DNA sequence: GCCGCGTCAGA
């Protein structure tokens, strides 16, 4: 699960810039785009509310502690405040899978200020398995490195009933 | 490239816009027998 | 010039899983194309009653359009074309089937006939509106129907590059071995040992094959017994048709092995089989090559040991013939020409030596070491002949030499440097005015064919065949022409 | 299609081309496009070709034809 | 070792044993300095008269006739430039200058003889001249709106020049070159009578010449051969020949025989063909500063002639480079204004006949029309003059140094072949010779070297460094080209003992300008530098010695059509020539004085600079980012600084990158593993497979931005109406459009949808009857007006970022549009106020913090400066005609709309390698099928290893072995910093990174432990490694560097297939293979038509997709058709597709009915021909023959 | 090539010409006498 | 009867 929509307090386009903030809208939406999120099984979607009024850096941990939502990157900061001001956002975010570029549905935008995100579903960076042969037997060795958001051996057995 | 060339012919009617005419003018004529029997048919050809 | 409607210009894909007759069409251009044919299936089908509705339905691209274009488009043929037509060969038709994407798909085979590249090259796609026109372009337009070409028996539809790469590197053999010495009864054993991968490829094993050959008079007589192959050749055995003799895929199948194949197909076989022959090669090259896995290092050139001493000796030679002429012994003309003929005759040799190195590769193999064949990428590249030639494998180990200037009198200064190791910035500026001649010259040589082609098209373009017989005795007389020498 | 099959009935590669179009022109005026049948079949141009491949028709006959309509 | 901020926050290992003896020339310097002795004079460079104010008072007296009027050139004032180059481009106003002039007229009785013009005109004042336009420091043109850029031109040096044809024996020529006019010549026979032509015309002999200014035996041979009496009879004879059938005349021959070589105006050598003359001869006796011809002049050159046929001379050579020299653009604009100054000054001549006055002054008299005409003229439609390339910074910095032989005075394309296409010996410190168009044109760009300079003459020199007692000394001197020729010039590649002594007996050098092999003793001179022989943008490509010349040429055209990412990735192999580019350019800021950053925002920079350490200055400056800026090339142009608050910076430090930069580094591609080995038939020739991954990163995403204007002029029937009040069009397609009838701001539009509604009115409809009959059953009414709304294009969507509207000029604006251009302008000025006032507001802080040190006085008038400035801004927004521009008459109103869409790369999309390999994406394929290593990560692209072998560009395997090897080294970083990140343990760990291999010795121990941090966290991703183009690294330095990350010496490794797990027989190279995409996108190639509007002469489709476009038919495709026998297919497609208007409309209708017909009566083209051919005499008509 | 020459010379000899060619029947947009276009005559004179 | 100068016309 991963945010598809990010609406700013202040903008009209993703090419906008804001006032006394030194990252750019679109980079801001990069930033977004790299942060990791856990849901609950029921979830399936969920809407995040994020207000800061610091003068410093604002952070992925900084947005609300909603029930059910999980943020894993509380390190990663989604923009830098050069001066005091107040900043807002929401983000949706719902469960999806990478069905391939060409079939991607873009998603229906209502207000104005809304902003289409592309995001990456699937949580596994890289798997690699081994076999080793104890001899009328063998032991099958797997390396699964992931974001952390799901248990390796979850995910394992997901793998296998599929 | 040449401004002669560029230069298109907008006074005559386009083979698409030769077409739908077409259509319209087959589609009358049909309605006009489906519905009065003559008399109406020959009053409408002639008024108009 | 004629600028005709109903064209399309797109960019070109190598679309190697399409067939030889069918091509890789963009769905937006297939429905500009036959918009008016989807207007007319649309009113035949009483989707929209009126021109102006079918129009609106199609402007907002409904998803029951795109099944009908499928249907009008199952069996319409299609003319592609390029921006130079040297020959009749560059037009020709293929049955289009709709493809995601903008770029426009077709067959690898069908490129060398078309002369153009996957590097941005643009084609143009005709539809052909008459019945007569359609059916006309599918009976000679077809690019099954042109298989060799006009001006020349031996055919066009060859493998040209990677294809024929994997097929050589299969049929090679192995001295030695796992499973060699092996009986297979049938291919399909072979393979069944293969998927099991306990045995090699390049190994030799005797397989026993029964199957009826044609004669040159055309009888038919069954041939059977046990003949020794590699396991690549006996893989390649099931993709052979019947009524083609075993000893054709017996062999080292270098490219010129392949067109002599293929010719014999078609002459006996047919047009028809020859086709089918030649798409299951292709299938099987590209399956081979991906798990031979052949790649191109720096290390895999080799720089020959005994350069440095042939350079030093040219050299000294070189300062013996400016010591005979300081004296004033020897006239420059004579000292200059004699200076080019010993840097040819030793770079002649540098590149005779780098050649054995590379092609030839000692092993202590049990019982003792002797010299084999190299298994070397840039070698099997060169020795296979899908690419490279033995001149850019002397220049890459061996030495640039001799540099033409603008004259083309060679310079006395010769460059011992290699671009593997390298050039001096003074030898590269030499080497420079070379390219930029070649680069000038190929330029302007394009007008020139093009308007001769032109000059004989008018001489001889109403010249036709209008009878069977003219009934003249009269002809010429023909003789082996000898130049003297051969 | 290969045209290799409609070739041995059929000589010089023109004949058959024309007997061809002639067949399938035939073959739409007599209003066999009922719509019902042109989808689930190919078009009338190629069973023209697969008529003179069987050689049920006859090159001969189809001249015939000509003189009929 | 970085010495800088932008090298402290990144550091880049580098190669090579060459120390740096001088640093690279400023590159724009060739454009700017042109313009400066121009536009200024400067006593130290000696340079006293400006060329402007010369060409004044060279043409300024003109005493007309007789009439007591004297004028006298006195002052030039040149006036302040009305709007800035940034307000000037969004107006689309041109930067220009006024020029003007002081002049005095002198009057008197005008008796005869007496007191003519001694007692009157006392008074004088300034007349305006012209206008004039202004070069930006960029060294850039903007017209119109427009940015322009003039290529410098190469054209023959005026001066005398003997050739001889080998057609026949001793043929020789003399020719004598003027800066302008006609130029003579002489022509040698094969009985050896001497012949004189002036450009073109009869033949006579060369005597005729001499007669009329007044072991030798060819004189004697020549005057018995002509039949010429006297001079007057000579002089008759040139008459005559000069014009054919025109009666002679006794003063009318005389004064143009000596207007035509004795008139200075007329005739000039402009000081250098004098010069060159001078030398040629070595005569000092005749005037140099004189540049009029001579009849001793002419003399000497028939002697220099008579000598060469002699035997004793050598001929000389056009292709040399000191005989050609560079024209800049400047003194092109100097010889147009020296025109319209001629015609103004006839024009004042031609005044003074008519005077209706007392007391008159001398401002009427001036005429600038002439004068601003010409100028103009020259810079909308020179042909030198073209839009400068924004495809990236160093497309911008390649075309300003080119230089072009083509345009006036220029070869014709198809004039010159094999002759100056070729590379000259001179050439190789002049121009580089890898770089050129590999189109007809090529061997004409002549791209200048980066080392290239220009001396005062006009003639290219190349830096050299002396040698004394066979001792290389530190001087550096500009060698001239015929100067270098004499000399023997040896490599700097040449070792030396320490001692500046050249340990090799016999080195290669040129001494005859050829390459041999001679002495270290002979040899005079050193190059500069290595990669002084080839161009900047060649530099930037790594092993160029390893490729071959003419791959190198192609990859060096394909970078610069590289198009920009959205965010910019640093090359980890590069020749470290990209900072030099990047800075060069001005795409970044630089800081004019050293400071600390006080605000920093993604809007503007604010610096204080402290005055201890710097000269006097205001203690703030305020530098201003550009967002989003448009292009050329449709490229968005977005500056983000790089500073940070409470940051320390020196002068000439880029505190933000702009345009295609990085960290103060130029990067057009993007990193991505690459594997080399065949897979499916997906690369079966050039093509390029993607692992999908950098389609879902967004590696290679671009934006572009297009603007579409719409405008409304008036009609005679009715003037048209913007308003979005349109019949016929449903709510839900305006409920976007806005009240005001303008799209609403960053509102996604979709293909086809109306950015602006305009109707049209319509008369004399003439319904047909049923449609009459059609609206009487509906009761429909027949509008009168039309609807003509802007809508974008099919297949194009974007967002509007910006919105721009033009009003009336002359009328009063309505409430809605003079309400809103109010607002605008408060919004403008009220946003600056609060600005100004930002800026006013540091400034009292820091005089705050400054309260103690005296700032009573001292900067009392610094608040009201800005104050001005703030007024002239708000003047300007009101100090416009009210529509922002003149609008054109006739032209009620227009509007501008921009929109931006993402680009992300797709199939049929072509990428072009920095070594010149280049392919096109066939398929994209997902993750798990691309082919993994052992540890599991997936290669991102697969290339053909055959193709490599057939071209020998070996420098791209040795980039990928370089690239392995910087992977390598990252891992190793990223392990060190996973766990433990202490300063102390990370400082070893660089230490053995970077001072494992190379003499660098980078001494990171000036880094503090928290830069240590920062580095550390930027060399994750990759170690930065810079290569000179001729000091590359060896392959040992490259495979110690491998054995430190830990991989095998050599670049294959083993691989798994993705499918099926299984490893492929033979170990596989991965590389880097740093990758650019070039600016040839497939979505606007489709160009899918099926019915166009035609050619209204030929009845014909247009072509080029310009509007539908569609493909012509070629006649050679004619013959292939006719070559099938096809001939149906032949005749359809000639007459129904294309000039058949009764066939197309039928072959319409058969279509939509289903129904087969066929109708081809005739092609219109050929009735048209008859009917070109029935205007001539000649008849042509079609017949029916019965015989 | 050479139009204005052949034209003025033939326009005083009033030389007739029948197309006899391939080129002349794709100016006039004709069927040319080679390939299907000798064939479909030959079938029309058995036809008749 | 000929040398040697010339037009045109395509590249
Ligand atoms: N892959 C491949 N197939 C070939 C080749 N040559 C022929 N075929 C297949 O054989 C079928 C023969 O089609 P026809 O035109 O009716 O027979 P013909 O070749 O003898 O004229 C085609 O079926 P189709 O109607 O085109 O479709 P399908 O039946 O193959 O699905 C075609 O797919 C070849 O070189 N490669
Ligand atoms: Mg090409």
């Amino acid at each position: 699960a991963s945010i598809i929509k990010v609406n700013i307090a202040n903008v009209l386009h993703e090419y906008s810039t804001l006032e006394d903030v030194k990252e750019d809208v679109v980079e801001i939406v990069s930033n977004l785009k790299k942060v990791a999120i856990k849901l609950d099984t029921g979830i399936d979607r969920l809407d995040l509310e994020l207000s800061v009024n610091k003068s410093g850096v604002v952070s992925a941990g900084d947005f609300k502690t909603t029930q059910g939502v999980e943020i894993i990157n509380k390190d990663q900061p989604i923009a830098t405040l050069t001066n005091q001001r107040a900043f807002s956002l929401t983000a949706t975010v719902s469960v999806g899978r990478n069905v391939g570029i060409l079939s991607a549905i873009p998603t229906e935008l209502e207000r104005v200020g809304d902003i289409a995100v592309d995001a990456d579903f699937n949580p596994i960076k890289r798997v690699a398995f081994e076999v080793f042969d104890n001899g009328d037997s063998e032991t099958l060795e797997v390396f699964v490195k992931t974001n952390g958001t799901i248990e390796p051996l979850a995910a394992v057995t997901k793998a296998l009933e599929y | 490239s040449t401004v002669g060339d560029f230069i298109e012919d907008k006074n005559n009617y386009s083979p698409i816009e030769a077409a739908n005419l077409e259509n319209l003018r087959e589609a009358i004529k049909e309605l006009i027998e489906t519905g009065l029997t003559e008399r109406e048919a020959k009053v409408l050809m002639m008024r108009f | 010039g004629k600028r005709v409607d109903y064209s399309g210009r797109s960019v070109i894909t190598v679309g190697p899983s399409l067939r030889l007759h069918e091509c890789g069409l963009p769905k937006k251009m297939a429905l500009e194309l036959f918009k008016p044919f989807v207007y007319s299936k649309l009113r035949l089908g009483g989707h929209a009653t009126t021109i102006k509705q079918a129009k609106r339905m199609v402007e907002l691209e409904e998803a029951v359009v795109w099944d009908i274009l499928e249907t009008v488009i199952n069996e319409h043929p299609v003319l592609l074309n390029r921006a130079p037509t040297l020959h009749r060969l560059g037009i020709q038709a293929f049955e289009p089937r709709l493809i995601e994407g903008k770029a426009i798909q077709l067959h690898p085979l069908v490129c060398a006939a078309f002369n153009a590249d996957f590097d941005g090259d643009q084609m143009a796609v005709h539809v052909p509106l008459t019945v007569e026109s359609q059916l006309e372009a599918r009976v000679l337009m077809m690019s099954t129907n042109n298989i060799l070409s006009p001006a020349s028996g031996q055919p066009i539809i060859t493998p040209t590059q990677d294809i024929v790469l994997g097929l050589y590197y299969i049929t090679r053999e192995k001295e030695g071995a796992r499973g060699e010495g092996k009986l297979f009864s049938s291919y399909e054993d072979v393979s069944r040992a293969y998927n099991s991968g306990t045995i090699d490829i390049h190994a030799k094993i005797k397989l026993r094959i029964d199957r009826q050959v044609f004669d040159t008079k055309g009888n038919t007589y069954n041939e059977k017994g046990v003949v020794n192959t590699t396991v690549g050749r006996a893989l390649l055995l099931n993709i052979l048709p019947e009524g083609l003799s075993f000893s054709l895929l017996n062999k080292v199948l270098v490219k010129k092995e392949i067109s002599k194949i293929i010719n014999q197909a078609f002459r006996v076989l047919g047009g028809k089989a020859t086709v089918v022959l030649a798409d299951k090669l292709m299938y099987a090259g590209f399956k081979y090559s991906t798990l031979s896995g052949v790649s191109v290092g720096v290390d895999d050139m080799t720089i020959p040991d005994n350069k440095e001493a042939k350079i030093e000796e040219a050299e000294k030679e070189i300062k013996q013939i400016t010591e005979q002429y300081q004296s004033s012994l020897i006239t420059e003309n004579e000292r200059y020409n004699n200076i080019i003929n010993i840097w040819s005759k030793t770079s002649d040799e540098v590149g005779a030596s780098m050649m054995d190195a590379i092609s030839k590769d000692t092993v202590s193999i049990n019982g003792e070491k002797k010299e084999i064949e190299s298994f070397n990428s840039v070698y099997m590249m060169a020795k296979s002949g899908a690419r490279g030639s033995y001149n850019q494998m002397r220049q890459l180990a061996g030495m640039r030499g001799l540099m033409a200037k603008p004259d083309g009198t060679m310079i006395e200064t010769a460059i011992t440097a290699n671009f593997r190791e390298g050039l001096s910035v003074l030898q590269y500026f030499t080497s420079t005015h070379g390219a930029r001649k070649g680069l000038a010259d190929t330029a302007l040589k394009t007008a020139n064919a093009g308007y001769l082609t032109r000059r004989l098209v008018d001489v001889a373009q109403d010249l036709v065949v209008i009878e069977e017989d003219c009934g003249t005795d009269d002809g010429l007389m023909f003789s082996a022409i000898v130049e003297d020498g051969e | 299609v290969t045209v290799e099959d409609c070739l041995d009935k059929v000589e010089t590669r023109f004949d058959l081309v024309v007997l061809a179009s002639m067949r399938a022109n035939k073959i739409l005026k007599n209003g066999y496009s009922e719509s019902m049948e042109n989808e689930k079949k190919e078009k009338a141009t190629v069973v023209a070709l697969r008529e003179i491949a069987e050689s049920e028709i006859t090159s001969e006959q189809i001249l015939r034809n000509e003189i009929e309509g | 070792m970085s010495y800088s901020y932008a090298e402290k926050k990144r550091i880049r290992k580098e190669f090579g044993v060459l120390p740096h003896i001088l640093d690279v020339p400023y590159l724009l310097s060739i454009q700017t300095e042109s313009y400066k002795k121009f536009l200024t004079v400067d006593a130290a460079k000696g340079r006293l008269h400006s060329g402007l104010e010369i060409v004044l008072k060279q043409s300024f007296p003109v005493e007309s006739k007789n009439g007591q009027y004297e004028l006298h050139y006195v002052d030039y004032q040149i006036g302040e430039p009305t709007f800035d180059e940034t307000e000037c481009q969004v107006r689309g106003a041109t930067y220009d200058a006024p020029l003007n002039v002081k002049l005095r007229l002198v009057v008197y009785n005008k008796d005869a003889l007496p007191n003519e013009k001694i007692v009157e005109d006392i008074r004088e004042e300034y007349v305006y001249m012209g206008d004039i336009p202004l070069m930006t420091t960029n060294g850039t043109f903007i017209i119109n709106g427009t940015e322009r850029v003039v290529v410098s031109q190469l054209h023959r040096s005026p001066g005398a020049f003997f050739s001889k044809d080998d057609s026949e024996e001793g043929a020789f020529s003399a020719r004598i070159i003027p800066y302008r006019g006609s130029w003579l010549d002489f022509e040698f026979d094969s009985k050896g009578i001497i012949w004189a032509r002036i450009d073109r015309k009869r033949k006579f002999c060369a005597t005729v010449i001499l007669k009329a200014l007044g072991r030798g035996r060819y004189i004697s041979d020549t005057l018995k051969y002509d039949l010429t009496r006297n001079t007057d009879e000579a002089l008759v004879e040139i008459y005559k020949v000069l014009r054919p059938g025109d009666p002679p005349a006794a003063a009318s021959v005389k004064a143009l025989f000596e207007g035509l070589f004795f008139i200075e105006s007329r005739y000039s050598l402009s000081d250098i063909g004098r010069m060159k003359l001078n030398a040629r001869l070595g005569s000092d006796k005749v005037s140099k500063d004189i540049y009029t011809l001579e009849n001793s002049d002419i003399v000497g050159v028939i002697e220099e002639l008579i000598n060469i046929r002699d035997g004793k001379g050598k001929v000389d050579d056009i292709d040399h480079l000191g005989n050609r020299r560079v024209r800049s653009v400047g003194e092109m604009v100097e010889n147009q204004f020296r025109i319209g100054l001629y015609r103004v000054e006839k024009g004042i001549r031609e005044s003074m006949s008519l005077v209706h006055k007392d007391k008159l002054m001398p401002k009427d008299i001036v005429n600038s029309k002439p004068i601003t005409a010409a100028i103009k003229e020259f810079f909308t439609s020179g042909a030198l003059s073209q839009f400068m390339d924004q495809d990236n910074p160093l497309s911008e910095v390649t075309h300003k140094r080119r230089i072009s032989a083509l345009g006036p005075g220029g070869l014709s394309r198809d004039r010159a072949g094999f002759e100056v296409r070729d590379v000259h010996a001179t050439h190789y410190g002049r121009l580089c010779p890898i770089e050129t168009p590999e189109g007809p044109n090529i061997g004409l760009i002549n791209s200048l070297a980066s080392y290239a300079r220009v001396n005062d003459y006009g003639f290219l020199e190349a830096p050299y460094r002396k040698v004394v007692d066979g001792k290389v000394t530190d001087e550096i001197e500009y060698l001239s080209a015929i100067d270098e020729d004499n000399y023997v010039i040896a490599q700097a590649s040449t070792k030396l003992d320490e001692n500046n002594h050249f340990v090799e007996d016999i080195i290669q050098c040129r001494s005859g300008g050829e390459a041999i092999f001679t002495e270290s003793s002979r040899v005079q001179y050193m190059d500069v530098s290595a990669k002084q022989m080839v161009s900047a943008a060649a530099a930037l490509i790594p092993f160029l010695e390893h490729d071959d010349a003419n791959r190198v040429l192609m990859g060096a055209n394909m970078q610069r059509q590289a198009v920009p990412t959205l965010k910019s990735e640093k090359p980890l192999v590069g020749t470290g020539m990209e900072k030099i580019v990047a800075r060069d350019s001005g795409n970044c800021i630089i800081a004019r004085n050293v400071g600390e950053v006080a605000e920093v925002d993604s809007n503007r920079i604010v610096i204080k600079v402290d005055t201890e350490k710097s000269q006097t200055s205001n203690l703030v400056d305020i530098y201003s980012l550009t967002k989003f800026k448009r292009s050329n090339k449709n490229t968005c142009i977005n500056q983000r600084p790089i500073v940070n608050v409470g940051d320390k910076v020196e002068a000439g430090d880029i505190l933000a990158d702009g345009f295609a930069t990085d960290f103060g580094e130029l990067s057009l591609g993007h990193n991505l593993m690459v594997a080399f080995m065949p897979w499916n038939g997906y690369n079966f020739e050039d093509s390029i497979l993607l692992s999908e991954r950098i389609v879902k990163d967004d590696k290679y995403t671009s934006i572009h931005i297009e603007e579409f204007t719409c405008v409304a002029r008036d009609t005679k029937l009715g003037p048209e109406e913007i308003t979005a009040d349109i019949p016929n069009v449903s709510e839900s397609s305006l409920a976007k459009l806005d009240e005001s009838g303008i799209v609403h701001i960053g509102a996604n539009v979709e293909a086809g949808d109306i950015l602006v509604a305009k109707i049209t009115p319509k008369a004399e409809q003439q319904l047909t009857p049923e449609e009459r009959l059609l609206r009487a059953i509906f009761n429909e009414k027949a509008s009168n007006v039309v609807d003509s709304s802007l809508r974008m294009p099919s297949g194009t969507s974007g967002t509007v970022i910006n919105v721009q509207v033009f009003e009336n000029d002359k009328g009063g604006k309505s409430k809605r549009a003079l309400k809103i251009e109010k607002e605008l302008i408060d919004k403008a000025r009220k946003d600056f106020d609060e600005e100004f006032a930002v800026i006013e507001s540091v400034v009292k802080s820091s005089i705050e913090q400054e309260v103690v040190g005296e700032k009573v006085q001292n900067a009392r008038e610094y608040y009201e400066e800005a104050k001005i400035a703030i007024d002239a801004k708000f003047e300007a927004k009101k100090k416009s005609i009210t529509q922002s521009n003149e609008l054109s008459p006739g032209v009620l109103k227009t509007v501008k709309v921009f929109v931006a869409i993402k680009k992300r790369i797709q199939p049929g999309d072509k990428m072009a390698g920095r070594h010149g390999n280049k392919g096109v994406v066939s398929r994209v394929l997902p993750v798990e099928d691309m082919p993994y290593m052992e540890d599991g990560t997936p290669v991102d692209v697969c290339l053909n290893p055959l193709g490599i072998p057939s071209r020998m560009n070996i420098g791209q395997i040795l980039e990928a072995h370089l690239g392995l090897a910087s992977y390598g080294l990252g891992k190793k970083i990223e392990k060190t910093l996973e766990k433990t990140r202490k300063a102390a343990e990370l400082r070893k760990t660089l230490e053995e990174v970077y001072n494992s291999v190379g003499d660098k010795k980078v001494n990171l121990e000036a880094l503090n432990d928290e830069e240590i941090l920062t580095l550390c966290d930027n060399l994750k991703g990759g170690v930065p490694i810079a290569t000179p183009v001729f000091d590359g690294a060896k392959e040992e330095d490259i495979k110690s560097l491998l054995k430190i990350g830990g991989f095998a010496t050599n670049g294959q490794m083993k691989l798994f297939d993705g499918r099926t797990g299984k490893p492929f027989d033979r170990h596989v190279t991965v590389g880097y293979m740093y990758m650019l995409k070039l600016d040839h996108l497939v979505d606007d190639k489709m160009h899918a038509r099926s019915t166009g509007s035609y050619s209204l002469v030929t009845q014909q489709p247009l072509g080029g997709k310009a509007q539908f476009g569609g493909q012509r038919f070629g006649e050679m495709e004619v013959w292939a058709l006719q070559a099938y026998g096809a001939a149906y297919t032949l005749r359809e497609m000639l007459t129904v597709k294309s000039d058949d208007i009764a066939g197309r409309s039928k072959m319409y209708k058969n279509i939509v009915d289903g129904k087969l017909t066929m109708n081809v009566d005739v092609p219109e083209s050929f009735n048209v021909l008859r009917n070109e051919v029935r205007a001539l005499g000649i008849d042509m008509d079609f017949d029916y023959s019965s015989e | 090539q050479e139009t204005t020459r052949v034209l003025t010379e033939a326009s005083i000899n009033s030389q007739i010409d029948n197309l006899r060619g391939l080129k002349e029947n794709v100016l006039i947009g004709r069927l040319i006498p080679a390939g299907t276009g000798l064939a479909v005559r030959k079938e029309s004179a058995k036809i008749e």
